[PDB]
């Protein structure tokens, strides 16, 4: 469970 | 955890692609770049959006440079600010590096091929299929050194070059156990599990052992994909098929386990609940004459595996038998076999599979269905842990036993999945 960011 | 901030020290493939920022961004998710020496790779793509429509970008690719600026070793928030500052309609150039998998179990034996070439492998496979006498060595040397994802792309490249599905082709060229190994490798983890499940329920009699192994050892995440893919292929809910071929309390246990709704690993240890579950398991079985079975099924299916590991230790403070020995005395039949397999997977799942591999080979002949299924289903999961527990218990390596019990290309095919001696 790692941090994601939508680009 | 290999990382570098020099591009000349990367050893994957380099892809250059240009993207135009849409109203909904570039349409991809990035992950990584959080713990000092960490890469930035592509989590997912948006099918509707620009990144996927360009096609050049694949998931698990490492972002090398973003518009002439090398971002190797830049923080997650530093390079996010780059893409977000791009205005709608503006274009970005991305240099991408592939060969470094996004997700991969640290204890699997087969690893993704770095210099992967799905088109070349499909061409080399068709070369070995068409060879007079069939070159089984090449097909084995290829498919056992590629990850399951890489095998899903080779099956795509083979159909795109032959109009013939690679499964049907290799089925006609291979025979015996070697065919069973290769056909199972060409299925996704959910596909192979869903197929071996239905296969265990052909005819009135069922292979309760094969049914017990898969349902007791798979995690919630794995069971969600199994229940989805099972209806996808066999046009029926897996639960439904389970109610049909099973019955009794054994049916309750399989349906509950197969639902894949076990509680996730609790953030805090429930010492108070560990004692309660341990006493409840004691109250519901060995303390009294008789067995409150649903209490066992409820606790052993609804608690997280780390929790249940600690209740089985705490349970020894109430009962003169451990959880294993208590199962043999309080219950019998397929329910007994199911409970024994279940707590083995909870206590030590790699040791569980190591013991199963030993049983399949210790006597006269081989239980090839069990040996092949474990080597296929655990190759990218915990095969190293299985091999580790195996040699500690039995003195010799799992490699050594596959070598004695099996022969031919089939032997070599399983030895590759094992991944060396111990
Ligand atoms: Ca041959
Ligand atoms: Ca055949
Ligand atoms: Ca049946
Ligand atoms: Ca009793
Ligand atoms: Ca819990
Ligand atoms: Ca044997």
């Amino acid at each position: 469970t790692r941090r994601e960011t939508q680009l | 955890p290999f990382f570098t901030r020099n591009p000349s020290e990367l050893k994957g493939k380099f892809i250059h692609t240009k993207l135009r920022k849409s109203s909904r961004g570039f349409g991809f998710t990035v992950v990584g770049g959080d713990e000092p020496d960490e890469f930035l790779q592509i989590k997912s793509l948006v099918l509707d959006g620009p990144a996927a429509l360009d096609g050049k970008m694949e998931t698990g690719d490492v972002i090398v440079s973003v518009n002439d600026t090398c971002v190797l070793g830049h923080t997650h928030a530093q390079v996010v600010k780059i893409f977000q500052s791009i205005p709608i309609g503006a274009s970005v150039d991305l240099e991408l590096c592939r060969g470094y998998p996004l997700g991969s179990s640290a204890y699997g034996s087969v690893k993704a091929y770095t210099n992967f070439d799905a088109e070349r492998d499909a061409l080399n496979i068709e070369t070995a299929i068409k060879t007079k006498g069939v070159d089984e060595v090449t097909i084995v040397n290829i498919l056992t050194n590629r990850s399951n994802e890489q095998r899903q792309d080779i099956a795509f490249a083979y159909q795109r070059r032959t109009k013939k599905e690679l499964a049907s082709a290799l089925k006609s060229a291979l025979s015996g156990h070697l065919e069973t190994v290769i056909l199972g490798l060409l299925k996704t983890p959910a596909q192979y599990d869903a197929s071996e499940l239905k296969a265990s329920m052909k005819g009135l009699g069922t292979d309760e052992d094969s049914l017990i192994e898969i349902i007791c050892s798979r995690t919630n995440q794995e069971l969600q994909e199994i229940n989805r893919v099972y209806k996808e292929m066999y046009k029926t809910d897996l639960e439904k098929d389970i109610i049909s071929d099973t019955s009794g309390d054994f049916r309750k246990l399989m349906v509950a386990l197969a639902k894949g709704r076990r509680a996730e690993d609790g953030s805090v240890i429930d010492y108070e609940l560990i004692d309660q579950d341990a006493r409840d398991l004691y109250d519901a079985g060995v303390k009294r004459k008789g067995t409150d079975v649903p209490k066992w099924i409820s606790i052993m299916t609804e608690r997280s595996v780390p929790h249940l590991q600690k209740v089985f230790d705490r349970y020894k403070s109430y009962s003169p038998y451990d959880m294993l020995e208590s199962i043999r005395k309080e219950v019998k039949g397929d329910l007994e076999n199911a409970f024994l397999n279940l707590v083995q997977c909870i206590q030590n799942k790699p040791l569980y599979f190591a013991d199963r591999l030993y049983d399949s080979m210790k006597g006269k002949g081989t239980r090839d269905k069990v040996l092949i299924r474990i080597m296929v289903s655990r190759s990218e999961v915990d095969m190293l842990k299985i091999r580790s527990e195996f040699k500690r218990k039995y003195g010799k390596s799992l490699y050594y036993y596959i070598q004695q019990d099996t022969k031919g290309d089939y032997q070599k095919a399983l030895l590759y999945l094992c991944g060396g001696d111990d």
